[PDB]
RNA sequence: CUCUAGUCUGUUUAAAAAGGCAGGGAUGAGCUGUGAAUAGGAGUGAAAGGCUAAACAAACUCGGAGAUAGCUGGUUCUCCCCGAAAUGGAUUUAAGUUCAGCCUUAUUUUAGUUUAAUAGAGGUAGAGCACUAAUUGAGCUAGGGCCUGUCAAAGGGUACCAAACUCAGUUAAACUCCGAAUGCUAUUAAAUGAUGAAUAGGAGUGAGACUAUGGGCGAUAAGGUUCAUAGUCGAGAGGGAAACAACCCAGACCAACAGCUAAGGUCUCAAAAAUGUGUUAAGUGGAAAAGGAGGUUUAGGUACGUAAACAGCCAGGAGGUUGGCUUAGAAGCAGCCAUACCUUUAAAGAGUGCGUAAUAGCUCACUGGUCGAGUACUUAAGCGCCGAUAAUGUAACGGGGCUAAAC
RNA sequence: GGCGGCCGUAACUAUAACGGUCCUAAGGUAGCGAAAUUCCUUGUCGGGUAAGUUCCGACCCGCACGAAUGGUGUAACGAUUUGGACGCUGUCUCAACGUGGAGCUCGGUGAAAUUGAAGUAUCGGUGAAGAUGCCGAUUACUUGUGGUUAGACGGAAAGACCC
RNA sequence: GGGUAGUUUGACUGGGGCGGUCGCCUCCUAAAGAGUAACGGAGGUGCGCAAAGGUUACCUUAGAGUGGUUGGAAAUCACUCUGUAAGUGUAAAGGCAUAAGGUAGCUUAACUGUAAGACUGACAAGUCGAACAGAUACGAAAGUAGGUCUUAGUGAUCUGGCGGUGGCAAGUGGAAGCGCCGUCACUUAACGAAUAAAAGGUACUCCGGGGAUAACAGGCUUAUCCUUCCCAAGAGUUCACAUCGACGGAAGGGUUUGGCACCUCGAUGUCGGCUCAUCGCAUCCUAGGGCUGGAGCAGGUCCUAAGGGUAUGGCUGUUCGCCAUUUAAAGCGGUACGCGAGCUGGGUUCAGAACGUCGUGAGACAGUUUGGUCCCUAUCUGCCACAAGCGUUGGAUAUUUGAGAG
């Protein structure tokens, strides 16, 4: 998995996440990107499922960059309890993504193969996506 | 049908059932009001056309400071910066005509 | 498994008591603070707990120098 | 003669504990008549908290007594004026009470409230990496081990484990070199007219609810719970949302068989619309997701074309060459590698699929002729399609119906 | 009134006669044991049955048996509890007919709890979240009698449970 | 000295109990003045110091790099860069270069009487404060000092003790005693402190109330559960999709275990069985199909289809499940987990008694065993049947078409 190896505080308050993305919204390290069309949370584990999909589809052709890291605990109270004590316990990790976050970046392979691999990745994420070529190079 | 969904749906339908003709009348009134307020140092007659019930507290205070308590209220005021600011605050509830 | 914590002190009501430009007479409290968030300028004094107070009647004013705020009576 | 297991009737009963079938004891710790004795914190009790006048975990009558209740219920004629609160603090307090806050009456006082202009203090939203932490990919390189002229001397090959540093790129309520909008405070000038304040008499309230925003907890579940701002209900009638305290419009002094309008509507039930330009074929309208999609309107890209594009039709669709192979076979189609493999080249790919142990065999990209303009892949919007899915009865337009009477 | 733990150990595997150790006032002997005690559990095996969570006979891993709050048995006894068998049967397959008192009709006498009243239908909804009374629609001549209890959150007892 | 008597035995609490908590201080939540809740998120605290206080004067860390007896990554020394990241008794925050940090000298202001004016505030309280008289400490002096860089280290009243003062002194003079000033004794911690002095059981229970508050149902929600669907790595001789589909993704159903506490505690009777059913289709059988890695027989998967049917017994109170025989099949669910003013009362949930466990005990146990009253004549709607009256346009008597319904 992907998860931070040390935290100041184990539990943090669920904010309201809204607005488009004003940062981390441009293709930087690669050729093709997987932008999101929604604002939501992507768990670490869906992240690694999409990563396996892309990497396995790519027969050594190029490189894959993951532009999100979870670092947000998601707590869940025990199964059968009432509303009493407070702030149960970390269960899994979430990453925040907003409309316009690049979220995934790929290098090396032909455009057709990249588009296929990256639809294969989009099939496993909880948000609508769009595959973008640099739109300023080819 | 689940109550959460039906309440959301009923509210959405009521909101969306507004008439474009009425909206156009309101837009025309707003344009007229802004055109008048853009002037400077004229006597303007202010009619109150929307009620005070349910509006914000600050805006009710502004209207009572202008002198309007009911719908159908008539008051003549001399446009300076103070009155211009009050009219801008409460532009959506007034009708401005000009006193030649 | 109850809550390990839940403990808070009484709010101390700090902050600026007289706004810049207001008229004060001698001995007024202007700022309550922990530490010199605001420093002392002309005609004011600092209490043992860094309270800012007015040594004479006048009008409060805040100035800024090198990024530090100074309170004075003019 | 005495008691009552089992079962039924009875159960507003014939009976305030019986009756019909029956059952147990019946020479004994037996049954029974007539007197007498033991009295309420006491009696008696082969012991069930049983019984002591049909009521016993402390009888009955009278008296204290009109006991006490922070609890429940009730509290009787009319009109006029003003008009809350369900918050804060404390509490053997949390369904109580008290002070403040909010209300009213009387007197005195005059200065709230909203702007505009000028001038002030924040650290929130947002943003940022300059601090504290988290973190992505390269570059670099200590240090750690691996390997090697190895002893453990000084060494060298570094796939790595990787500090620091450089470039690029991210995260934060308890990070901030930065930083608004509103809100808050002071003054002045206008505008509004008793809405401010002081003293005194009398209170009530201290269970709130939903809606629109910002949040915390929960599972970005609840008509959930707990706070902040404003509104309404509460304490508010009237019109609209089919019905529907909290939503929308709007504050009911009384009367009129008058008019203009707000929300919301104008085929009909049911008071009120017609014309203009388009869209929709699903009754969409008149519920909803991931996803699929030669539905259609409009606009725009990339391929491709009157020097013949696409679909069809007629041909070739090969030779070197079983590409070298792995394998047993692999002859284009188990599988490895590329196919920088060439030629005849019209065009023929180390072959698109079907199918053969292995081919063989049938097809396609590929290109030529007949035909004769848009086609083939995508992008943004306006409406649509499927996904669509519970139990009394059509039942997800209020009904009839509507192709507009829908958008 | 009380009557313990942990660890290691044999010509497979298993267990541990045995040994060590800590602690206590002392650490459960005889006998009994999935029991009126056994949570896991319908433990495991055998008997009974075509099929047995009950029953009987054992095994012992006794959550949480145990020796006058007696332990383990016992002839006889029991309107006690439990399992099996024979006989017998309307208990049942499966109900039918007949009999007596009510019920039904008429005459005489004549209550009751209950009751805001009432030209009190149904469905899909709505609503203090289960509607005779509200909305839309559907259905229905007026009024009695003999039956039946689905509803009127029916009647009865200021809920005994909970706070 | 429970033989007897009078009493106490807290509250908050997403019902109560169990557990946890109760005062004060720091930060976040807190939405840029102040304030603002929860059994929201992180910590501290019931002190320490005769200097670690006051004042005067003088100095500046930590880190990285670099050169060095042991000496190493890191001790002490020197330089460069960096410029407070170090250090401030003690948590955190705000501050601290003029340093509030480090060192040294002297010293006791860790003072008496006061205090204009304020902050914060229901009240009680708490906090800051120039300046004045007395008398010191340091300094040449100006000046600073009424403890500690700041904010926690605390406790009302009553009662009593100790020292001082000499005000009150029951006829007078004294005195006991009291008052005044200084000051000591409370995990009164449940920390605005009901007493100087206080634990439990009730299923033998009783009373006043509450749907302000739980258990059974309805309602909201869908975590969990169930039913699908999206992506297709693969398995399947090759062949993703005959079939299975992992890893993830999107929904519906309201049936399971739960969440909430909105209706009902001047009563909505709780599990099964019996009787009687009605409805949904997510179809167990019969019927119609598509594809199969479907030869045939027999299946597998999917689609359409609710007309009818869908077993008898053994064990258990059981629903459920297992088992024995059958059968074309032995469907899944809603309806107050259908149906007690229709029935049964085996189970659960009263008072008897017993076993194990817990408690010194009274007793307790979603541990077990045994015994243990199931009330009501139908007013209304509804339903199953049968009549009286009238209508159907003159009034009657036979025979029938048929909407519509079973």
């Amino acid at each position: 998995m992907l998860s931070p190896k040390k935290v100041k505080y184990r539990k943090k308050q669920r904010g309201r996440l809204s607005g488009e993305a004003q940062k981390g919204n441009k293709i930087s390290f690669g050729e093709y990107g997987l932008v999101s069309l929604e604002t939501n949370f992507i768990t670490a584990r869906q992240i690694e499922a999409a990563r396996i999909a892309m990497t396995r589809k790519i027969k050594r052709g190029g490189r894959v960059w993951i532009r999100i890291f979870p670092d947000i605990p998601y707590t869940k109270k025990p199964a059968e309890t009432r509303m009493g004590k407070g702030k149960g316990g970390v269960d899994h990790w979430n990453a925040p993504v907003k409309l316009g976050t690049v979220m995934f970046e790929m290098s090396g392979v032909v455009e057709e193969l990249a588009q296929e691999a990256m639809s294969l990745a989009s099939s496993k994420l909880p948000v609508k996506t769009m595959f973008v070529v640099r739109r300023d190079l080819r | 049908i689940k109550r959460k969904l039906r309440l959301q749906l009923k509210k959405a339908r009521f909101n969306a059932s507004r008439s474009r003709s009425k909206n156009k009348c309101f837009i025309k009134r707003m344009e007229n009001n802004r055109k008048i307020i853009s002037k400077n140092n004229i006597n303007v007659q202010v009619f109150l056309v929307r009620s005070l019930i349910g509006k914000l507290n600050k805006k009710v205070k502004v209207l009572k400071a202008l002198g309007l308590n009911k719908i159908g209220d008539k008051k003549v005021h001399f446009l300076n910066e103070s009155i211009k600011g009050m009219l801008n605050e409460t532009i959506n509830m007034i009708l401005l005509s000009e006193v030649m | 498994g109850s809550s390990k914590n839940g403990r808070d002190s009484i709010s101390k009501r700090l902050g600026v008591k007289r706004s810049g430009g207001q008229f004060v007479k001698a001995g007024e409290i202007i700022v309550r603070q922990r530490g010199t968030k605001f420093h002392k300028g002309k005609n004011v004094g600092l209490g043992r707990d860094y309270t800012i107070f007015a040594l004479s009647s006048g009008k409060v004013e805040f100035k800024t120098l090198k990024g530090r705020k100074y309170v004075s009576i003019v």
